[PDB]
């Protein structure tokens, strides 16, 4: 197995340093390759050949090889470079490829945000198939952690709730979802339905009645 | 110039799976071509390599025995086909393709070949769960959804089984403010996500919106009318 450290930080603009850890019959007699992926995205050729180049990779990035170890390096560290990294290496005398562990890479001082909150009611074509889902949407908050809490009129409702982890976006903040599973009945039975959204101490509130 | 690969796809334990890599706008030519998978929330796993032009492969001491690499020469389409499936072979498996022209090639001189041009991945679910498409239902833009201005609809992608769903907004015209959510999975075992649009408020009634939401794994296609 070749080591890489699992996260690595820096704050935006300054230099940070991914380590390619091995031995000699994996890194040590063969050329070190670096691979970037972007979350929810294929990964993608940033060093061929120990420290070259493919066309249109920025000189920000830079790789480097010493014996049984590899580095990725990236200096003026952007928004749009929060990834997972990947070194990998071709073994030419056995024809078998390796990659590394994977470093994750965070850039430190990403400012808070609140999140964006969209709540919509069944539609009456899920109601005509005598089901009923409320769908309560949070988007661009930042740190990736929300609170969701529903409520029936003003009573707490913690059955046929499902809401997901949070999710990294495009923009680097975060994004999740939570589900409300009801009968056409008891979305009829109450006069409304309320998602809840509490980001550091600060709840953001949407309604939908029938 | 891309790897189009088959689509995603539920497969039984014990039963084996080929996965398809098409270069489109290209020929394989003398370039190697590789298979990576890639389990949830884990690392990139190499599993094995061809060189179509020599036929001349190599796989994982890990897959050896399970994995079976091929390459058609024209057409240009290579296969990956693993056996005795099991749940942890569920992974998003990459078809990538070398920068080397092996016609160059001189063994006595080990090539700078790396992973230039990979294919979007096709994720294998193993499961003995059986496959499901989903039920789409239109999330109406209402004042509760509105912010001016601009005005937020969306599809609800309900009850499928297994992942992934896409879903693009009038065949791909309307790419700004579309915002897929991950799905959630439900008790049932079953899927569902949902797509907002941010569009603006002015065009609700003269602007016609249809989310285009793919479930490959059950071959369904639903161009859902999202009206007011
Ligand atoms: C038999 C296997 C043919 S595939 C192949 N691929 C080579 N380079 C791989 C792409 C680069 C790579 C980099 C980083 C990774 F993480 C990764 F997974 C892959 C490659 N380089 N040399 N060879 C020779 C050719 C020869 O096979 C042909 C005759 O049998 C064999 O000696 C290989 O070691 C490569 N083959």
């Amino acid at each position: 197995v070749v080591t890489q450290p699992p996260s690595v930080s820096a704050a935006p603009g300054q230099k940070v340093t991914i380590s390619c850890s091995g031995s000699n019959s994996d890194i040590g007699n063969n050329y070190v390759s670096w691979y970037q992926q972007l979350p929810g995205t294929a990964p993608k050729l940033l060093i061929y050949d120990n420290n070259k180049r493919p066309s249109g990779i920025p000189d920000r990035f830079s790789g480097s090889k010493s014996g049984t170890s590899a580095t990725l390096a990236i200096t003026g560290l952007q928004a749009g470079d929060e990834a997972d990294y990947y070194c990998g290496t071709w073994l030419y005398d056995r024809a078998v490829g390796l990659f590394g562990g994977g470093t994750k890479v965070t850039v430190l001082g990403q400012p808070k945000a609140a999140p964006s909150v969209t709540l919509f009611p069944p539609s009456s074509e899920e109601l005509q198939a005598n089901k009923a889902t409320l769908v309560c949407l949070i988007s661009d908050f930042y740190p990736g952690a929300v609170t969701v809490a529903w409520k029936a009129d003003s009573s707490p409702v913690k059955a046929g709730v499902e809401t997901t982890t949070p999710s990294k976006q495009s923009n680097n903040k975060y994004a999740a979802s939570s589900y409300l599973s009801l009968t056409p009945e008891q979305w009829k039975s109450h006069r409304s339905y309320s998602c809840q959204v509490t980001h550091e101490g600060s709840t953001v509130e949407k309604t939908v009645a029938p | 110039v891309q790897l189009q690969e088959s689509g995603a796809e539920v497969k039984k334990p014990g039963s084996s799976v080929r996965v398809s890599c098409k270069a489109s706008g290209g020929t394989f030519d003398s370039y190697s071509i590789h298979w990576v998978r890639q389990a949830p929330g884990q690392g990139l796993e190499w599993m094995g390599g061809i060189i179509p032009a020599f036929g001349t492969l190599s796989s994982a001491q890990d897959f050896q025995a399970r994995v079976t690499i091929s390459a058609d020469k024209s057409t240009s389409t290579a296969y990956m086909e693993l056996s005795g499936l099991r749940s942890e072979d569920t992974a998003v498996y990459y078809c990538a393709r070398g920068s080397f022209d092996y016609y160059f090639w001189s063994a006595s001189h080990p090539p700078n070949d790396a992973l230039a041009i990979w294919g979007q991945g096709t994720l294998v679910t193993v499961s003995s769960a059986s496959t499901k498409g989903p039920s789409v239902f239109p999330l109406a833009p209402s004042s509760k959804s509105t912010s001016g201005g601009t005005a937020a609809l969306g599809c609800l992608v309900k009850d499928y089984f297994p992942e992934p769903v896409t879903v693009s907004w009038n065949s791909g015209a309307l790419t700004s403010g579309v915002h897929t959510f991950p799905a959630v999975l439900q008790s049932s075992g079953l899927y569902s996500l949902s797509s907002v649009v941010t569009v603006p408020s002015s065009s609700l009634g003269t602007q016609t919106y249809i989310c285009n939401v793919n479930h490959k794994p059950s071959n369904t296609k639903v161009d859902k009318r999202v009206e007011p």
